[PDB]
């Protein structure tokens, strides 16, 4: 037929290709590195604060 | 079916990273993609003549945005493997991995 | 091709399969024991749980954080 | 809405401003707060609710934006100071619930 | 029930007998029959895009001034970088 | 070219045992409660003797149901009674006759009153009386 | 349905709707004997009204506790991608209208077909007429003698015997 | 709601004398397959239940009809009824809209169409 | 596309039926007639098809229960369902 | 003009005069040719309409409508061929003659120059049609379709000739439409209603209102072999256009009573399409389409104010094709399986794959996807009939819903698995099956490119 290139599993938990996961894991950085600049430099709110307009005079 | 799924890693290393990125992103965008989309709404138009119900109503829907995700994450990516034997899974697929990436 | 051979699992392990003891106060006990215990063991005992599932090592974060911080840097 | 008198030209979508449209104004501070030149206000392309305060200021913002085309950042201090023009305006307009609060109370 | 003995075990030698007849692939059973008969691959992208890009613009350069009011393109949105002073900054 | 007595004739009582089954067996014994009776409320020419009606309803159910075919595909020889609404209808649900939807569809109707108010955030409620003042109250300057 | 086997159709589904309620694979397994306990509580007693209360009250406590969206076993009487593949369906006897030059292909297969027909060309004279001997008058379920007493050819030929496969 | 639909009822043991409800059908599927399996046919089957399905439905009513029961004089509540209604709705409009087109001008002057 | 044969079905069915400690794995596999291992009327026939559904997983029709006397009979027609051996 | 009647009557002894079986191809060959003549001098103006003779202006009028009429003839002999090959040649020579004998008057009519050549030629059919229905029927219920087809059409069209002879001697001469340049109005009386009612109701009994259509499915359900004259009787009906020549003038100013023809057919339009959903006979199912979005023109015509004639003309020839072609499908699929019962044919679309896209493009043009003629013929209806009163948007807005469930249920009934017992249905649509089924969708959609050739003057 087509080919044998991988056999199935009886729940012996098949093996990976070893370039399958590493090539992916470099994209586990792109969320954890690109999350860098969140708190640097930005705070929970970069706003300025309303100073309670006391001068009703 | 969300039954008979199993856990996060059985020969699905890359695709399960695609879920937990996106399915995180849709949750209110902490630094991610739509950080300018859902986030710039309830913080802007929320100062207006709003019906004082949608404020109650909408922001509550924001909650379920978590349990939307985490449910289909935790039955598929979390629990013990459950599904009949002879499972052939192969993720090495040039015509697929090319697409997600 | 004879790979699905018996005389293999026959539960020892599986704190979830220790309810055979829990039901021994009534008793059945296991039988049939190892069917739901087919894959119960092996590398399926780990199954990474909460945020460590969605961290995936937190690898590049605290190592590559200052990777750009910083070269001049004044 | 300061001067309520008529309009020589009838052009609505207030191409007839009172003089320049404020948000409300004045009443006292600032009696004449002063904005920008109208002849240049709609001479450029300027949307409505771009005719509020800080017109002079924000007309410069886009000037540099058009300067460096293959660039993602022009001035993050000006856009920051664009609040410092606007935030200062808006907070100056947070004072209208302060006066009416204690002014419309007992006397 | 026992009674199905003489029956359907004929089918096992009948159904699986038809299916037995079924699977065939020697001698290339598509004859086909007859008959006769990447770097470049640089004109395929050219026959693709470069034929239209010619044709479409030949319908424009000869055109835009033909229609009395054709494409409507908007104003330049001039900024005080030409004849003007600022003057603020205020 | 079926010759004589093709379909129903002037019932619905012309010797009930003569019809089912002379031909067209709706009932076996002429009483299955399939006897060509169901001319309920006659004088309406509708459904004469008719080796036919009120045989029950809600679907052919289209499942294993496998003597041969038995429902919507495979066409058992002759049962046909009434049809043509049967390809857009099924059987019993889990609950029964609870309109909680008119409840929920009116659930928000509670919040109609939440419409007559506004949501203005700043300032708070601060129980007031004559403090409201949307725009102005007293003198301008 | 004979009164004996009437619990089976419940005994089949009873645990069936159970598993779609439980989550962990042990959960189904741990409640097995525990809920299995209730069946044989009265194991041997009357077939009639005495134990009909094992049928009678089985109605409630089942339908009550029903529809947690059961697991449907996808290819089956219902549920997703069951009858899915009809784009083939194997229209057996597609071999009629051809206009050869479309018949050049599979010559060995065209040879085989006309060899099957000889059975159905004449198997009848004793195939049909035996059904006039076999069923005396009003016979219930209609299959022939299981052998047909010497060689069935097929006899049910070929509509049930050659019928269409799945891919 | 629509319907119970009675997936359990009384039984057991009465009406176990009722048999040959299948003998009715079992006769045919024997005869039908006795029809349906033959070498030389090439054609559709009579299937009388279909012949008696249309012909006892489309035709064979005005023959069966009688104009008597006042549940067959019902239709005046159905056929003519709303057809009067649609006159009542319209004829008020086309007038209410007309009166204003004379005294007072509702439209604008950039309506040429119509 | 997944390759299927008639051996595994003689093995798998032999397998889990030999997994249950209720059955000694010296007992007959292909033919026991199952009436020796039918005890009792219930809790066998429908009991044994409870597990065998957990591997293949098509529906296990009701009226096919009474074919389950012969241990070669169960494996017999499972070939005809999923389109198994030639 | 004689450019047309003379060759098409010259056709008449092109047929019998021939030999044996060459006959069909002999006349089908020529009968196509006349279509060059059809356009030939036609599709002149335009403005200040063409009248080339005393008693003929062929079609100027911007009601071109005549080019189709000359199409459908050599679409019949490709259509009608199936079971008519089984009786004698001297009879087969007849059925081609009377069929032409129809085609000759439909060229005479639509021109007519006047009222009184119209009528005697408006009633001049029913001699050729009635003879095709009664002979070469199928069922024995045909014999009643013979009567019902008369005793309506003729029943109230006699009050024309009482009225049109009443006008001829009242005001000047009706000899010519092109002189109405003197027309006085019709104010009111208990006499003039009748005049307006006599000059009208004869036309309604052809294009049905929801009353007095009782004949239309009686004749179509049971009717000749191929739809051989059933394609023609879907030309005949729409040819009640002449109400466009009258009601424009010749009692212009009574709209007073229009309302019983509005609210009567406007609530039937939402109606008889809905009594078409449970039909068990297919050539019935199409016959009730033909009422529905035909009967929409009767609320287009009565209202004045063009943008209706922009949209009322496109409709007469809108379903002129689509409603034609469906009777051509349901014929073919009937050749193979001899029941017209819709249920019986199922499990097709596997066995005749190429004829899949034929059903679809047909059933898609009742849906009226926006680009084709169909909508651009409906959306000039809704635009004026909205201005009448705003509420018309509802009912005729419902028409645009029930008609969509209507069409699909006819296609989607032929997507199912059925192998079932049929050993028939082998023929994989030999070319004529798919040839004559074309020459509809090719010419139909095509017109949308330059659709100024189907429009009125307004
Ligand atoms: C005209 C409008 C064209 C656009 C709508 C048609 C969509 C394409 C199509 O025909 O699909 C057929 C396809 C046939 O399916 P099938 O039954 O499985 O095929 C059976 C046979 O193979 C028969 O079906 P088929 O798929 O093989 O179609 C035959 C076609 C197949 O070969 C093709 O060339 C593909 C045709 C697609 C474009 C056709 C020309 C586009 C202009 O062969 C030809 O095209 C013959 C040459 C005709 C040239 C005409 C030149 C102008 C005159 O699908 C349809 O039946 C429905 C088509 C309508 C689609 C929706 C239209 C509204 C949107
Ligand atoms: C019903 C019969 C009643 C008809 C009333 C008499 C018709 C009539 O008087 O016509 C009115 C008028 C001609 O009469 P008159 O008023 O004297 O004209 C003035 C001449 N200086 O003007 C006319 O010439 C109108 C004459 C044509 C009217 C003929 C048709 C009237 C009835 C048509 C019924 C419509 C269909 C119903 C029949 C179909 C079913 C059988």
């Amino acid at each position: 037929g087509g080919g044998a290139h991988i056999e199935p599993r009886y729940r012996q938990f098949p093996q990976l290709t070893r370039s399958q996961v590493i090539q992916a894991e470099f994209f586990s950085a792109t969320m954890w590195f690109w999350i860098l600049w969140r708190f640097w430099h930005d705070s929970d709110a970069v706003l300025g604060h309303f100073p309670y307009p006391d001068p009703s005079q | 079916d969300i039954r008979k799924m199993g856990g996060l890693f059985k020969a699905m290393p890359f695709t399960t990273t695609a879920l937990i990125v996106g399915s995180l992103a849709l949750t209110g965008m902490p630094f991610l993609t739509g950080f300018y989309s859902k986030d710039l709404i309830i913080e802007a138009a929320n100062t207006s003549y709003t019906n004082a119900w949608a404020l109650l109503m909408t922001l509550i829907a924001t909650s379920f945005t978590a349990i939307y995700s985490t449910r289909i994450i935790f039955f598929a990516l979390l629990g013990q493997p459950r599904f009949p034997t002879l499972v052939n899974i192969n993720e090495n697929n040039p015509l697929l991995i090319n697409s997600i990436k | 091709m004879e790979l699905p051979d018996y005389k293999q699992w026959k539960i020892e392990g599986t704190p979830l399969e220790t309810v055979q003891e829990k039901l021994a106060a009534r008793g059945l006990r296991d039988p049939w024991g190892r069917n739901e215990a087919w894959r119960y063991m092996g590398g399926f005992a780990n199954n990474v749980s909460f945020v460590g599932a969605l961290l995936k090592g937190f690898k590049w974060g605290f190592a590559a954080f200052v990777v750009a911080i910083g070269a001049e840097y004044y | 809405a300061r001067r309520y008198l008529g309009d020589a030209s009838v052009e609505p979508d207030p191409l007839r401003m009172p003089t320049f449209p404020p948000d409300y104004g004045f009443p006292e501070r600032k009696e004449r707060e002063m904005v920008a030149t109208q002849q240049e206000m709609n001479d450029a392309q300027l949307v409505l609710q771009q005719r509020d305060y800080c017109a002079h200021y924000l007309i410069r913002f886009l000037k540099c934006k058009r300067d460096s085309f293959p660039n993602f950042l022009a001035c993050k201090h000006e856009r920051h100071d664009w609040d410092y023009c606007e935030h200062l305006d808006y907070v100056k307009r947070m004072k209208e619930f302060e006066r009416e609060r204690r002014l419309l109370q007992r006397k | 029930t026992p009674e199905e003995k003489l029956r359907l075990q004929q089918l096992r030698e009948l159904r699986r007998r038809w299916l037995k007849d079924q699977e065939l692939s020697p001698r290339e059973p598509v004859l086909p029959p007859q008959r006769v008969s990447t770097y470049r691959h640089s004109i395929f992208a050219f026959t693709h895009v470069l034929i239209p890009v010619w044709i479409i613009h030949y319908y424009l350069k000869y055109h835009v001034t033909t229609k009395p009011y054709t494409i409507v393109e908007k104003k330049p949105r001039i900024f005080p970088g030409d004849t003007i002073l600022e003057t603020g900054e205020v | 070219a079926s010759h004589i007595t093709k379909d129903m004739l002037p019932g619905p009582y012309p010797k009930t045992p003569e019809e089912r089954a002379a031909a067209a067996k709706k009932y076996n014994m002429r009483v299955e409660d399939y006897e060509p009776y169901p001319d309920d409320g006659t004088g309406y020419g509708d459904y004469p003797k008719l080796p036919d009606r009120s045989q029950q309803e809600r679907d052919p159910w289209y499942d294993w149901d496998h003597p041969d075919l038995r429902l919507n595909w495979g066409e058992p020889m002759h049962w046909d009674l009434d049809m043509y609404i049967r390809n857009r209808v099924d059987t019993s649900p889990t609950p029964v006759n609870w309109n909680l939807m008119c409840k929920h569809l009116f659930g928000f109707v509670a919040f109609m009153l939440f419409m007559f108010w506004v949501g203005e955030t700043y300032p708070a409620y601060q129980p007031v009386g004559p403090k409201q003042y949307p725009y102005n109250n007293l003198y301008l300057e | 349905l004979t009164h004996q086997q009437k619990v089976l159709r419940l005994y089949k589904r009873a645990l069936r709707h159970l598993e779609s309620w439980c989550i962990h694979r042990d959960k189904y397994r741990y409640f097995a004997c525990l809920l299995r306990a209730r069946f044989d509580e009265h194991k041997n007693e009357k077939d009639m009204v005495k134990a009909t209360q094992l049928l009678r009250e089985a109605e409630e406590e089942f339908w009550h506790g029903q529809h947690p969206q059961p697991y449907i076993f996808p290819e089956s009487p219902g549920g997703t991608s069951y009858e899915r593949y009809e784009c083939y369906k194997v229209p057996e006897w597609c071999l009629d209208d051809w206009h050869p030059s479309e018949k050049a292909m599979y010559p060995d297969y065209f040879a085989k077909r006309e060899q099957w027909k000889k059975l159905r060309r004449e198997s009848w004279e004793r195939e049909v007429k035996q059904l006039q001997e076999e069923t005396p008058v009003g016979g219930p379920r209609t299959e022939a003698l299981p052998p047909a007493r010497k060689q069935g050819d097929l006899p049910p030929l070929w509509w049930h015997i050659v019928t269409r496969p799945r891919e | 709601t629509t319907l119970d639909p009675a997936e359990y009822d009384i039984s057991s043991e009465t009406r176990k004398a009722q048999a040959e409800r299948l003998a009715i059908r079992s006769r045919l599927k024997r005869e039908y397959q006795l029809q349906y399996y033959d070498p030389s046919r090439r054609g559709v089957i009579e299937d009388p239940a279909l012949v008696r399905w249309t012909y006892a439905r489309s035709a064979n009513i005005y023959p069966n009809f009688r104009p008597n029961t006042k549940t067959s004089l019902l239709g005046a509540l159905f056929g003519i009824g709303p057809l009067v209604f649609w006159y009542y709705v319209f004829k008020t409009d086309r007038d209410r809209k007309e009166k204003l087109i004379q005294e007072g001008k509702l439209d604008r002057t950039f309506n040429i169409s119509y | 596309a997944p390759p299927l044969t008639l051996e595994g079905i003689k093995d798998r069915v032999l397998y889990v039926l030999k997994l249950y400690d209720k059955i000694d794995p010296e007992k007959l596999s292909v033919n026991s007639h199952f009436m020796k291992d039918l005890g009792l009327d219930s809790l066998d026939q429908v009991e044994i098809i409870m597990a065998m559904e957990d591997e293949f997983g098509f529906e296990i029709p009701d009226i096919d229960a009474e074919k389950l006397m012969c241990p070669q009979e169960i494996v017999d027609y499972i070939a005809d369902k999923k389109d198994v051996y030639e | 003009m004689l450019k047309y009647i003379i060759p098409t009557i010259m056709l008449m002894p092109l047929t019998w005069l021939s030999k044996n079986n060459m006959i069909w191809v002999n006349s089908t060959a020529h009968s196509l040719l006349i279509s060059f003549t059809s356009l030939l001098l036609m599709n002149q103006f335009g403005d200040n309409s063409l009248n080339f003779s005393l008693l003929f202006f062929s079609d100027s009028l911007s009601t071109p409508l005549l080019i189709l009429t000359m199409w459908l003839l050599p679409l019949m002999l490709m259509a009608s061929q199936h079971h008519l090959s089984k009786e004698n040649l001297t009879r087969k020579k007849l059925f081609i003659t009377m069929l032409i004998s129809l085609q000759l008057f439909l060229i005479m009519t639509f021109t007519a120059m006047e009222l009184i050549l119209f009528y005697i030629l408006f009633e001049a059919t029913l001699v050729p049609t009635l003879i095709i229905i009664t002979r070469w029927g199928n069922q024995t219920e045909r014999l009643n379709a013979g009567l019902y087809f008369l005793f309506y059409t003729l029943a109230g069209s006699l009050p024309l000739l009482v009225a049109l002879i009443y006008i001829q001697n009242t005001v000047g001469s009706l000899n010519f439409l092109m002189l109405q340049y003197w027309v006085q109005p019709v104010h009111n009386s208990w006499s003039n209603v009748f005049m307006w009612l006599a000059c009208m109701m004869a036309f309604m009994v052809k294009m049905p209102l929801y009353g007095l259509h009782l004949w239309l499915p009686k004749a179509h359900v049971e009717a000749p072999i191929a739809g051989s004259m059933v394609l023609a009787a879907v030309l005949l009906k729409l040819g009640g256009y002449g109400m466009l020549r009258i009601t424009l003038i010749l009692n212009p100013m009574t709209d007073f009573m229009a309302y019983p023809f509005i609210m009567l057919s406007l609530w039937g339009m939402i109606m008889t399409s809905s009594i078409c959903l449970r039909q068990t006979d297919l050539k019935s199912l199409i016959a009730y389409s033909s009422v529905s979005h035909m009967a929409l023109v009767i609320v287009a015509i009565l209202i004045q104010t063009p943008w209706s004639y922009m949209g009322a003309t496109a409709l007469m020839i809108a379903h002129g094709l689509t409603s034609s072609m469906l009777f051509c499908l349901a014929n073919s699929n009937y050749e193979r399986i001899h029941s017209r019962t819709m249920i019986l044919a199922r499990g097709l679309q596997t066995l005749l794959p190429l004829m899949a896209t034929w059903w679809l493009l047909a059933s898609l043009t009742n849906l009226a996807l926006p680009p084709t003629i169909n909508l651009i013929g409906e959306l000039f209806v809704v635009m004026s009939t909205f201005s009448w009163s705003n509420i018309t948007i509802i009912l005729m807005g419902v028409n645009m819903v029930i008609t969509a469930l209507y069409s699909l249920y006819m296609l989607i009934m032929t997507q199912r698995g059925k192998y079932t017992y049929h050993i028939n249905n082998i023929s994989p649509s030999f070319t004529r099956e798919n040839a004559l089924m074309s020459l509809h969708i090719l010419p139909l959609l095509l017109l949308t490119l330059n659709p100024k050739i189907i429009l009125g003057p307004l």
